[PDB]
Formats: C-alpha cells, sequence, structure tokens
RNA sequence: ACCGCUGAAAGCAUCUAAGCGGGAAGCCAGCCCCAAGAUGAGUUCUCCCACUGUUUAUCAGGUAAGACUCCCGGAAGACC
RNA sequence: GAUGUCGGCUCGUCGCAUCCUGGGGCUGAAGAAGGUCCCAAGGGUUGGGCUGUUCGCCCAUUAAAGCGGCACGCGAGCUGGGUUCAGAACGUCGUGAGACAGUUCGGUCUCUAUCCGCUACGGGCGCAGGAGAAUUGAGGGGAGUUGCUCCUAGUACGAG
RNA sequence: GCGAGAGCUAACUUCCGUAGCCGAGAGGGAAACAACCCAGACCAUCAGCUAAGGUCCCUAAAUGAUCGCUCAGUGGUUAA
C-alpha cells in the first residue's frame, strides 16, 4: 500500500482498472502497487 | 427463561471441600401459576407467577376475580417470566440445580440523596490547602461561552439506590426443596426480607 | 465482439419473459438477464442481439453472451475445479459431504458445500470441487484456496492443480 | 366578501406507494393533505383529505437506497447522541420513510403538526384495510 | 481498508461497469437499566354496573367497585 | 457605565492528522522482532524527583504512557505558586524625584441562583365510564480497556 | 465594481481616484442579511400589468415544450 496521489505508468506491465471511486493499479511487481486513497 | 420469585433471607459462611463460601440464603417459595400469556391472547409468550400469601380480607374484589379465574388463593406479589411455560405451579425442584450459574435480581438498598462523591465516585477537594469546597462538591459543571448549556446526563447529586440490579452468573451452591431454600455464592442486591428474582443465566459463559 | 452460441444435444432453452431459464440433463439451471437486450433462436445455434451500439450496451452484450455460454456448458459438460495441497503434512480427508483439511492450524478446518456443489478427494493432497453453476463453483473453490494461500517463500498451501508460484527466499 | 367555511366533510383517500419514487409520491400526499382542489379553499383551517398509504415497503428510490439516503435522528444532549439509519436500513420501520417525507413537505405550525394525524401509512397491500371501515376512494399518483 | 467469484466494454486480460461472497476493538442487534406526556397516550386479566334530581335550580346530589384522610411504623425518604 | 489573566486542582465532552489495543497492503517481509502506508475514535492512555511552571529533563513502570478543540475548556466551582497595586532590599539607570531587561522577601479571591441549562422529587390535567393489578418496547441511556502464563508446540520456519 | 500605491496581486486591512448605494432608503429578491440585483413609499381599495427574481411540496405561479449532455447527489467544499 503505497498511496501516491498521482497514479501514472512506470513500466510496460502496469494496469489502470477503475474501481470504487479512485485511480487504482494492478501491476506485475508487488512493490509497484499505486492507489489514491 | 427459567425463573423464580423469592425472599432474600441472609448471608452466612459455608464450607464445600476445604474452601469457605460466602452464601446468600434465599427462600424461593412456591409460586402458583396465575396467568399464562400467549401470542394468541396477549400478543407475546410469558407466565404470570405469584409469591407471598395474602389474608383473604386484605384482598380486593378486582384481585379476587383474577386469582379465582386460576383457582390460586391470593399471593401479594405477581411477576411475569417471559418464554417460560412448564405446567402445574413453579417451585425450585428441577427448576434449579446445584452448580447452575444464575442471574439474581433485586432492588438495591436505597440511600436517599447522595453527593457526587458517594454517588458518582467524584474526588471532591483538598481538606487543607485553603478550601471552602473541602471534600464533596463537584468541580466545574461545564465549559465557558460555548455550550451555554451543561451537558445532559451530567453526573450530579441525586437519589442513590432503590434501583433494579441484576447480578450475573451467581453459582448455585445448595438447594433444600421442601425446606424451599436455595443457597447462592456471593451477594444478591436488596436488603434481607426483600424480593429477589432468580432466573436462568441471561447469557451464560 | 461476441456472437455464436453452440447448443448441443438435450438442451431446453426457454428465454421467455425476464426469466431466461435453461434446462438440461446434468440439472435444471435458472439465470436472469437484461430485457432491453434481445435473445432467442435464429437458426441451428444461439445468438444475443444488442439494439444500441454506443458504450453501455456493448459491455452488457459480451456479458449476457458468455453467461448463457457458461450455463449451457454447465447443463451438458458440467464443471470441475482441481485444487492441489502443498506443504509438510498438509492433508485433506472427508466427513460426509464436508471437506476436512489439516493445514498447519491448531484445530482442523471443516467446509460444508452449498446445495448444488460436490467435494471430491482422490489422493489426500488433491481436492476436486465439481458442480452445476460455474459462479458457485468458482465462489466455493475460492473459499478453499483462502484457508491457506500459497506463501511467497515456500509456496505452501492450497493452489490450482497446474498453478505457477513465483518464489522470493529470505535467508 | 370572499367565501366562508364548511367542515362536516372528511374525505378518505387510498394511495399506493408501489414503484412510485418517494419524493414524487410525497408531493401528491402532502398536497391532498393541505388542500389541492380545496373544499371551501380557505387556509385559515384544515380542509385537506385523509390519506391512507399502502405498500409503504415497496416505495421506489433512485441512485441511493443503501448509499447516501441517510435519516439523521440526533437524540438528547449530544453526549455523542448522534444516531443515523441508511434508507435500506429502514427494513426496520418502512411506515416512517413515507411519514418523514410527507411531514417534511407540510407546514410546521400548530395546524401543520395537527396535519400528520391525517396520514395513515401501512406496509402491506390487501391487509391494511384497518383504518378502512369509512369511505376509501382510491387515487392513483400519475 | 483490503481479499476474492462469475465477467464484458477491449476476440485476451481485469474483484466492476450488471450481479455475487468474505472482511475490524468501529456500525446495527444482542447484555444491563429507563421507558405509552410513544397527546401516534398501546396490550391483557379482574371488578362495579347503567341510580337520582320541576318548562325555579341548565347538570349537580346520594352511591358501587375502589381509594383517600387520620393513627402506629418502615433495611422508603429532605418534603412529598 | 469592566468580557478576571498563567499554572495547579475538579469535572468533563469533542476532532483524528491514532500513542495502545482491532483489521489490512507493501517490505531490503524466512521465523521471532520490525519499518512504512491504508482502514479504524469503542475503550484505554501509570506513580514519583526538580521547577509557579505550561513545557522539558530525570527515576521507576507500562499494551500505551497520543496530538489538538472547547473564551490558550472550567475562579457566581476551589486554590493563588507565576504576573500587574501600596512596604522593603539588591544589581543596574537617572544630579534628582524616580525607573526596570531584572531579581528578591511580604501582601483582603465578595454567606442567600431570578430565567435558561443540569441532577433528583412531587402536584395537575390528559390518555371518551369509574376502578385494582400484570405488561409490549417506539424510543432512550449504561457498558465497551488490556497484560501475563500455559496448551497447541520446542511444531511451521531457520544452517544454527 | 473599476484604476493605482502600501500589504503577502492577505484582511470585513490601509490610503488616494472614480461610479453607485447605505449613511438619511421603506417596498420585492438574495433562507436569514446597511451595502449586491430590482425599485425611490401623498392617503384609501377583498381591482389590474410588470421588474429583479421565480413556477415539485413547505411557498405565489408550467411536475412546461424541443434537441442535447451528466449518474457523481456532481449539482449542493479549491489547487498542482
Ligand atoms: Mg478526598
Ligand atoms: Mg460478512
Ligand atoms: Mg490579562
Ligand atoms: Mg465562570
Ligand atoms: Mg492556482
Amino acid at each position: 500500500m503505497k498511496v501516491r496521489s498521482s497514479v501514472k505508468k512506470m513500466c510496460d506491465n502496469c494496469k489502470v482498472v477503475r474501481r470504487h471511486g479512485r485511480v487504482l493499479v494492478i501491476c506485475s511487481n508487488v512493490k509497484h502497487k499505486q492507489r489514491q486513497g | 427463561m427459567k425463573g423464580i420469585l423469592g425472599t432474600k433471607i441472609g448471608m452466612t459462611q459455608i464450607w464445600k471441600n476445604d474452601r469457605a463460601i460466602p452464601v446468600t440464603v434465599v427462600l424461593a417459595g412456591p409460586c402458583p401459576i396465575v396467568q399464562r400469556k400467549t401470542a394468541q391472547t396477549d400478543g407475546y409468550e410469558a407466565v404470570q407467577i405469584g409469591y407471598a400469601p395474602k389474608a383473604e380480607r386484605k384482598v380486593n374484589k378486582p384481585m379476587q376475580g383474577h386469582f379465582a379465574k386460576a383457582g390460586v388463593a391470593p399471593t401479594r406479589i405477581l411477576r411475569e417470566f417471559r418464554g417460560f411455560a412448564p405446567d402445574g405451579d413453579s417451585v425450585n425442584v428441577d427448576i434449579f440445580a446445584e452448580g447452575e450459574k444464575i442471574d439474581a435480581t433485586g432492588t438495591s438498598k436505597g440511600k436517599g440523596t447522595q453527593g457526587v462523591m458517594k454517588r458518582w465516585n467524584f474526588a471532591g477537594g483538598p481538606a487543607s490547602h485553603g478550601s471552602k469546597k473541602w471534600h464533596r462538591r463537584p468541580g466545574s459543571i461545564g465549559q465557558r461561552k460555548t455550550p451555554g448549556r451543561v451537558y445532559k446526563g451530567k453526573r450530579m447529586a441525586g437519589h442513590m439506590g432503590m434501583e433494579r440490579v441484576t447480578v450475573q452468573n451467581l453459582e448455585v451452591v445448595e438447594i433444600r426443596a421442601g425446606e424451599n431454600l436455595i443457597l447462592v455464592k456471593g451477594a444478591i442486591p436488596g436488603a434481607n426480607g426483600g424480593l429477589v428474582v432468580l432466573r436462568s443465566a441471561a447469557k451464560a459463559s | 465482439g461476441k456472437q455464436p452460441i453452440a447448443v448441443p444435444s438435450g438442451v431446453t432453452v426457454n428465454a421467455q419473459d425476464g426469466v431466461f431459464k435453461v434446462k438440461g440433463p446434468k440439472g435444471e439451471l435458472t439465470v436472469p438477464y437484461n430485457t432491453e437486450l434481445t435473445v432467442r433462436q435464429d437458426g441451428d445455434q444461439l445468438l444475443v442481439e444488442r439494439p444500441s451500439d454506443a458504450q453501455k450496451h456493448r459491455a452488457l452484450h459480451g456479458l449476457t453472451r458468455t453467461l448463457v455460454a457458461n450455463a449451457v456448458k454447465g447443463v451438458s459438460d458440467g464443471y470441475t475445479i482441481n485444487l492441489e495441497l502443498r506443504g509438510v503434512g498438509f492433508r485433506a480427508k472427508l466427513t460426509g459431504k464436508a471437506l476436512e483439511m489439516n493445514i498447519g492450524y491448531s484445530h482442523p478446518v471443516i467446509i460444508e458445500p452449498p446445495a448444488g456443489v460436490t467435494f471430491a478427494v482422490p489422493e489426500p493432497t488433491r481436492i476436486d470441487v465439481s458442480g452445476i453453476d460455474k459462479q458457485l463453483v468458482g465462489q466455493v473453490a475460492a473459499n478453499v484456496r483462502k484457508v491457506r494461500k500459497p506463501d511467497a517463500y515456500h509456496g505452501k498451501g492450497v493452489r490450482f492443480v497446474g498453478e505457477q508460484i513465483a518464489l522470493k527466499a529470505g535467508k | 366578501k370572499t367565501y366562508i367555511p364548511k367542515n362536516d366533510e372528511q374525505n378518505w383517500v387510498v394511495v399506493d406507494a408501489s414503484g412510485v419514487p418517494l419524493g414524487r409520491l410525497a408531493t401528491l400526499i402532502a398536497s391532498r393533505i393541505r388542500g389541492k382542489h380545496r373544499p371551501d379553499f380557505t387556509p385559515n383551517m384544515i380542509q385537506g383529505d385523509f390519506v391512507v398509504v399502502i405498500n409503504a415497503a415497496q416505495v421506489a428510490l433512485t441512485g441511493k437506497k443503501l448509499d447516501d439516503k441517510v435519516y439523521t435522528r440526533y437524540t438528547g444532549y449530544q453526549g455523542g447522541l448522534k444516531t443515523e439509519t441508511a434508507r435500506e436500513a429502514l427494513s426496520k420501520h418502512p411506515e416512517r420513510v413515507i411519514e418523514h417525507a410527507v411531514f417534511g413537505m407540510l407546514p410546521k405550525g400548530r395546524q401543520g403538526r395537527a396535519m400528520h394525524t391525517r396520514l395513515k401509512v401501512y406496509a402491506g397491500e390487501t391487509h391494511p384495510h384497518s383504518a378502512q371501515k369509512p369511505q376509501v376512494l382510491k387515487t392513483q399518483p400519475l
């Protein structure tokens, strides 16, 4: 859980799927996890 | 669920093995069944039981009829016990068993008007370093200009005691039916010669 | 895009009203769907037709299609999930229809299946979750995989029969 | 000079909440309760009809039933005496959901308060015939 | 929060846009206490029973069932 | 034509940007111990020595010894140690009377609550006859903390 | 409000210029509300038209008509 108020691409593996009113991420590497709340 | 009416008799010292037990002697006398309450007639399921015998002369016509409709013979006390049915007329035999955890409820000995110290625990004040407010007197009842009010529910002096108190999970130590007696480990609320209500543990552990 | 729906042998589809009830040999399934989205037989096989071609309908199109494609598969082929137990002394038995697992927890884990799903154990380190409804089968085998998820150090716990597990290693 | 009063007329009305969106059903009730077509038409006193409501339980609500629609009853001195139910959470007392929308659209005076006495809400259909021994003329919303 | 199931848009993938399950000392219920001035004043059982009094006295007066007042007290209580 | 002012005490309640407990995600997460972020305000958050102290430093503990609001919460509730009256002394300044960036010893804190609000207790009338009892619970309030030890098991994990 | 200085291109700040209103201005509107919007009350009426604002119900008057957009309760707290 690394809450970065700006969820942008880092590598060619990142996936931006819209959920419960937020900008989330479901990347391959476990460290790469980004959320806005 | 299961329940009985009785009279707190007193407290004594008993031994079970080598351990001394503080016991509360209770007379859970015969309780005639006076009214059965059903969802069909009363809208809920319960039983009206009765406790101390009353001289026929002392009983009024409205109570005479109500007792006569069940062929009981005037009691003096009448209490309801919800979700309780068993037929006949309620005694402690097989109602209670040695070892059962019970919930004895009474009416606390009333202590009239009592200060915030005795009643709420408070702290009062210094006995010496210059008072006026020596021991009991509460502090500050509120804040300043904001809640121009004093909080509702504020802990203050009032009538202490003479209240309903249910003491949970009391152990059943001895039972002498026919002697119509039941020994309970610990202390039951209310004074000797007062009404107690022994019920099966409200939510047993 | 999604359009063809193969309906083999003893199929009894009755897409009448909002109750798109699909009966068959393995058991009779019932599944509700959208009314504004058209569905019936226009040949030998099956097809779901969408009126609006904007955005809201295109999502519901591929949804309704695949859902009856899964209910049809269910009434003839059926469904079976194959789970594998991994780790020292990790073993599963059976207590009726109930799955009794022993997975490094002080008190053994019991799971009771819902009305329509069945548990099976060939070797006691392999669990088979077979049922009629792919959702319910997914939702159940899901709970068994949850009893002990494969840890990121020794892959210990419940995994799918052919599942791949990446490993970290600390010491 | 304008027309005076007649009261010896209490009109009972049956309204069905089924599928009707709350606010929109509320408006109709609140209006028949005060005076829409109005008997003598005067505001000085209570001229409105009596409104019986059925199927209170089946009333409709848009984007939020479980979400946002929150009843906010805030109890005696606020020693955190701030109690709040959701609208889905009014699976407890549905007869209140209509009531609080209707009283909400009614005057708040002495007379206004005497107006809720004319609104009788019930959650069922064929059975609510309780307060239905007098007349019971049925009025559909729109 | 978070973890999943079935799953399109986006022939794949995705816990989500349809729907679904799990998940906190928190929320609602459960425990103890108050509670129908809940003027929306609720329910049940039992009792008494349908007196009498002029267009002068417009509803008062004997009464029932029942209670109160007074006395003697009280592990009730400032008074009540 | 006056809205008493630091600190103590007393009494509370509220926010969460959470100190402890509770649930999670990531970890440079083997385990044990942690770091960090997310959700979370239900309860809980110790006693002393120094100083008027708030603070802070220290002793000894702890699950923890949270941060802030409420007229820097609370003197018609208490204190009066700090500060800001009159006395007196020191250092400094002024020729002086005096003064202070100071320091020091001393120094009157006003029996009766009207309204609202709050705790307790009655009297009245209502609740479509007059009565004696037994009640359902709309609603409301109270409560809500946590250690250590054992078992599982010297097991999983670790070369240990 | 506009044009400037001072100020942090802060203040319901200060100080000039300029226009209006309040001061000394009632009436409608803006929930409430000197100033903003409309509008300047000689008195009477249980007559009529409008302005700013409005037309679900509280609350006067279209739950108007047409083509659209937004499903967040956005509308009904600001930014990189
Ligand atoms: Mg003391
Ligand atoms: Mg759950
Ligand atoms: Mg001051
Ligand atoms: Mg004061
Ligand atoms: Mg900017």
